[PDB]
Formats: C-alpha cells, sequence, structure tokens
C-alpha cells in the first residue's frame, strides 16, 4: 500500500520559518511527482506548492512564493518543504500529497497523516479541566448529562477517552473550537440514566502532546 | 485567477436519494475538473478525476459531468456512511485553484434539543473568572439560535457556542455555549439565562441559575 | 507588442521562441475531441496603441510525437476551421488592446488507431504554432515561436467490442 508519512510541527511567530518534512511508502518514488496543498480545517482548500519528480520544474501560487521553496531527494524518499517569511495567519492544515504532475495529469491522488500549522502570538500553554458537576434533581429518574471542559490549550490537538475506557455508555466525540483572543476550549458529554447520579462517579483523561497535558479529571456530584 | 465558484451551503438529501452538486468556473477552464470526498478532518480521497471518469476504490454509485464553465457531480445513491464534504478543483490555468466544497447533509426527523445548564465553576474562582456552560445535544437540526442574558439584559461578544458534525448512527448533532465572566462582574448579577431560539421548540425557553443556590 | 503565457512565461518584444505546457484528459475514446484551448494559456498585447496597432496570424503549424503515430484532428482560430498544420495562411486578427487578450486558438484531435495503448508522448513536444505579428506603421516581421508540450500520457480505450 502506498502511505504518506508526515512530520514536523510547530507554532511559529511572524517571519519566521518551518521545514515541513513528508516521505512515502509503497511505490518507486522516481516516477511520481509531488505536491503540497494546506486544507484549512472543515474550510478552504489551498494548493500550495509543486515539485516535479526530478526537481527541474518547480512552482508556486500568488499566496506563497516569495515565501516558500521545496525540494526532494529521490533516493531518500523524503519530501521537504522549507517555508519561510510568515505572513497573514496562514493558519492551515497542510498536507503531502502525490500530485501525478508534469509527464502525467495533476490528481492529487494520495494523501497521508498531515500536520498543523499556527501562526499566533503566545506561546504553548497548558489546558485546565474542570468537570461538569450533575444534578441528581433535573433527571426525575430520568437521564442526566454533563462532561469535562478543557480550557486555555494552545496548539489545538484531542483525545476524548473517559475512565480506563470502560465508560461506552455516554462520550464519544465533541470537536469544540475556539474563542476570540483569551484562548480555546472544548468538551465531551456522558448522558446516562441516574443511578449513575445516585452512587457512581467517573475520570475524564485528555491528552495535549505540544503542551504534554495528560489530565484526569475525577467527577463529583455538587452538593 | 479563475475562481471555482460554488454554493455556500449544504445541499439536503435523504438517504435513498440522488446527490448532485454545483461547482461553476467563471473563466473558460478547458476540462478535466477533479471531484474529492473529504470526511470530517480527514484526508480527500480522488474520486472523480477529470470529471468524467472514476478512480479506483470509488463504487460504481459515483460519477459526474461538466465541461466550459459549468460542473457537476453525482451519486446515484446515498447510503449512511457517504456523506460529507465534496471538493471540485480545476487544474488548467495556473494558479489551479480549488472549489469551495459541498457538505452532504441527511434529511431526518425534527429532534427538539436536550437543553441544560450549568453553573459549576468555584474551583477557578481564586483565578477570578467563572465559565457558565449551557448545553444543548443531539438536536435536530444544526442551525440553533443560542441568546445570553445578564439580568434580563442582552448579551454580545461575553458569550460563543460550538457544534459538531454529522454522526453515522444518529446523525444528530450537539451544541455547547461559553459565557465567562469575570468575578466581579459575575459576582454582581443573578439571572444569567441561556435563552434558545429553533425549529424543535415552539417557542424559546430560557434557563438560568441564581447567585447561591445548587 | 508584449505577450506572456499563463504559467509565467513571456516573450518581450522583438520575437523569440516559448514553451507552453498544456493539460490533456486521460483518456480519449473514439473521436471525442481532445482539444488544447490555448485561449486559456497564451495572452498578447499591444505596445503603443495610440499610432502602433498589431495584427497577429497565425503562420504555420506543426506536429510531433504520439499524435504523428495515429491521430488527426482539426485547428480553430477566431470562428473558422482548418485542418491538421494549415498548408496556407490564416487571415488576420487585429490586436489593438492595452489589456489581457486570449489568443483565439486550438487543436481537436482524434484518433484513427483501431487497436492501440498509449498516446501522446509525456514531456514531449504535442504541436509548433508561429505566431506572425504584422503592424499598420512599420514592416516589423516577427515570430513568436509557442511549442506545445504534452502533460500527460493519454490512454487509448483497450481492446473489445469485437464479433466474430
Amino acid at each position: 500500500e502506498v502511505k504518506l508519512v508526515e512530520s514536523g510541527e510547530g507554532l511559529v511567530k511572524p517571519g519566521g520559518s518551518l521545514k515541513l518534512s513528508c516521505a512515502a511508502s509503497g511505490f518507486t518514488f522516481s516516477s511520481y511527482a509531488m505536491s503540497w496543498v494546506r486544507q484549512t480545517p472543515e474550510k478552504r482548500l489551498d494548493w500550495v506548492a509543486y515539485i516535479s519528480s526530478g526537481g527541474d520544474h518547480i512552482y508556486y501560487a500568488d499566496t506563497v512564493k516569495g515565501r516558500f521553496t521545496i525540494s526532494r531527494d529521490n533516493a531518500r524518499n523524503t519530501l521537504y518543504l522549507q517555508m519561510s517569511s510568515l505572513k497573514s495567519e496562514d493558519t492551515a492544515m497542510y498536507y503531502c500529497t502525490r500530485d501525478t504532475g508534469y509527464y502525467v495529469s495533476r490528481y492529487f491522488d494520495v494523501w497521508g497523516t498531515g500536520t498543523t500549522v499556527t501562526v499566533s502570538s503566545a506561546s504553548t500553554k497548558g489546558p485546565s479541566v474542570f468537570p461538569l458537576a450533575p444534578s441528581s434533581k433535573s433527571t426525575s429518574g430520568g437521564t442526566a448529562a454533563l462532561g469535562c471542559l478543557v480550557k486555555d490549550y494552545f496548539p489545538e490537538p484531542v483525545t476524548v477517552s473517559w475512565n480506563s475506557g470502560a465508560l461506552t455508555s455516554g462520550v464519544h466525540t465533541f470537536p469544540a473550537v475556539l474563542q476570540s483572543s483569551g484562548l480555546y476550549s472544548l468538551s465531551s458529554v456522558v448522558t446516562v440514566p441516574s443511578s449513575s447520579l445516585g452512587t457512581q462517579t467517573y475520570i475524564c483523561n485528555v491528552n495535549h502532546k505540544p503542551s504534554n497535558t495528560k489530565v484526569d479529571k475525577k467527577v463529583e456530584p455538587k452538593s | 485567477d479563475i475562481v471555482m465558484t460554488q454554493s455556500q451551503k449544504f445541499m439536503s438529501t435523504s438517504v435513498g436519494d440522488r446527490v448532485s452538486v454545483t461547482c461553476k468556473a467563471s473563466q473558460n477552464v478547458v476540462t478535466n475538473v477533479a471531484w474529492y470526498q473529504q470526511k470530517s478532518g480527514q484526508s480527500p480521497k480522488v474520486v472523480i478525476y477529470s470529471a468524467s471518469f472514476r478512480s479506483s476504490g470509488v463504487p460504481d454509485r459515483f460519477t459526474g459531468s461538466g465541461s466550459g464553465t459549468d460542473f457537476t457531480l453525482t451519486i446515484s445513491n446515498v447510503q449512511s456512511e457517504d456523506l460529507a464534504e465534496y471538493f471540485c478543483h480545476q487544474y488548467n490555468s495556473h494558479p489551479l485553484t480549488f472549489g469551495g466544497g459541498t457538505k452532504l447533509e441527511i434529511k431526518r426527523t425534527v429532534a427538539a434539543p436536550s437543553v441544560f445548564i450549568f453553573p459549576p465553576s468555584d474551583e477557578q474562582l481564586k483565578s477570578g473568572t467563572a465559565s457558565v456552560v449551557c448545553l444543548l445535544n443531539n438536536f435536530y437540526p444544526r442551525e440553533a439560535k443560542v441568546q445570553w442574558k445578564v439580568d434580563n439584559a442582552l448579551q454580545s461578544g461575553n458569550s460563543q457556542e460550538s457544534v459538531t458534525e454529522q454522526d453515522s448512527k444518529d446523525s444528530t448533532y450537539s451544541l455547547s455555549s461559553t459565557l465567562t465572566l469575570s468575578k466581579a462582574d459575575y459576582e454582581k448579577h443573578k439571572v444569567y439565562a441561556c435563552e434558545v431560539t429553533h425549529q424543535g421548540l415552539s417557542s424559546p425557553v430560557t434557563k438560568s441559575f441564581n447567585r447561591g443556590e445548587c | 507588442f508584449a505577450c506572456k503565457t499563463a504559467n509565467g512565461t513571456a516573450i518581450p518584444i522583438g520575437g523569440g521562441s516559448a514553451n507552453v505546457y498544456v493539460n490533456l484528459a486521460p483518456a480519449v475514446n473514439v473521436g471525442q475531441n481532445l482539444v488544447v484551448d490555448l485561449s486559456t494559456q497564451i495572452f498578447c498585447h499591444n505596445d503603443y496603441p495610440e499610432t502602433i496597432t498589431d495584427y497577429v496570424t497565425l503562420q504555420r503549424g506543426a506536429a510531433y510525437g504520439g499524435v504523428l503515430s495515429s491521430f488527426s484532428g482539426t485547428v480553430k482560430y477566431n470562428g473558422s476551421s482548418y485542418p491538421f498544420p494549415t498548408t496556407s495562411e490564416t487571415p488576420r486578427v487585429v490586436y489593438n488592446s492595452r489589456t489581457d487578450k486570449p489568443w483565439p486558438v486550438a487543436l481537436y484531435l482524434t484518433p484513427v488507431s483501431s487497436a492501440g495503448g498509449v498516446a501522446i508522448k509525456a514531456g514531449s513536444l504535442i504541436a509548433v504554432l508561429i505566431l506572425r505579428q504584422t503592424n499598420n506603421y512599420n514592416s516589423d516581421d516577427f515570430q513568436f515561436v509557442w511549442n506545445i508540450y504534452a502533460n500527460n500520457d493519454v490512454v487509448v480505450p483497450t481492446g473489445g467490442c469485437d464479433v466474430s
């Protein structure tokens, strides 16, 4: 099978530079060109860069030209997008794809895992996690919902798993987004009968690798 | 450039129907428009290259057409998992630019939101902030109106909403609303109402807690 | 009399030979069109329209590669049609604009093969056009040579559709 491994993320202050690293597996590299495309998260795609299978033909779009250089080694089997002179937000979901470049027609056939690029002013910061203290009065013998708010972290990877994975009743996913300039926040939801509201409690685990924060927040009902 | 204009909304389609997705070119793109299928925060997959031929791994329920300035993608039958963002793209004039993408939405029954409110923020009260969380879960449809009141006064900028994507089992949406108030400002008023206007609610009904009750 | 290719290539005032990279469909059945539509890739314009008004013709054509293996077709220029490379000289079109102006040329193709595989040699030279330019003020006679470069190997549909 063909895979496009990706690495080299990092927040950048304006006027900086990063080297995005992409490798391949499953084919003959010298016969296929490569391209870089940014998928802004659930937003406007944009074609970043193109490089020929050899490395002699090299073009850039108007938004990236004058700020980007690209290169590849046929034997080493690893791309390099060396990008600098940061400006205008640029916050996207950068992604190396095998476009069937010149001597074939542009497809962007296969994609790998992808990396994230963030351009802000603040630095890496750890979250603060607060559970949802559930009320037994509002259930009336029915169902109650709660979760684990995870405020003020930068950048934004998430996991959602609750206590020891033995909470198949409840949490599966919740991708909240952001606020204006304070910091970011998400959560998740468990909605279960009030027997747990009677006598039971859980914990919730949340990760954030660039800040290396692994929080197991335990829930207690608020009286 | 050549703007590859496409509808800035989703197209409603229940299961078992036919999906038609528009894509419009301002300038004359000759031919060879690509069509990809991208799920929620995942890798786009080559589906219909050149707007007329299928890609490997793509089922025969996929096809499309178009030329000149107008292109269209089509799904013969919509299964449960096919629904996602769908992307049109031109590559016959540099700079090659993508389309806006089209979101696939299921049409299902109205599910009025399960609405809840919580001011459970006293651990961080030493920091001088309270984050009231209003929570509406597994509702239908996606669009929802969240309004916030501080002692019956309308609010703007001190609160926000965040929603999820479409699921695959129940195909619903979940929304959260955060009201962040400074402790001096948070502990000066009592009623912090989370009104919700919705299609599932015949009339908006608001819920608040008072400073001093559990 | 300046000009510019959509890929960024530009021939300065005076003449020259330039390369254009055009894209083609991955599969052409029995004679669809396999067109190039160079009216989105080449844009020439005039310098001093107050006294100098340019006149642009296609002086000659030529074909190379898998086209000369088993292919045929026609060429379009401003609401007309001629066969593969024009044995005569097509008339002139007035370029008199201080603005971008697509050059209305194309190249229709059709496979005369009976049972074949790959076609249109990738990275090769598909065709050559020679933009002849004259004026109404001077005997200026140059040749903006344009070389059409294939971008993909076009695959003819495989064997089948046969009876005993």
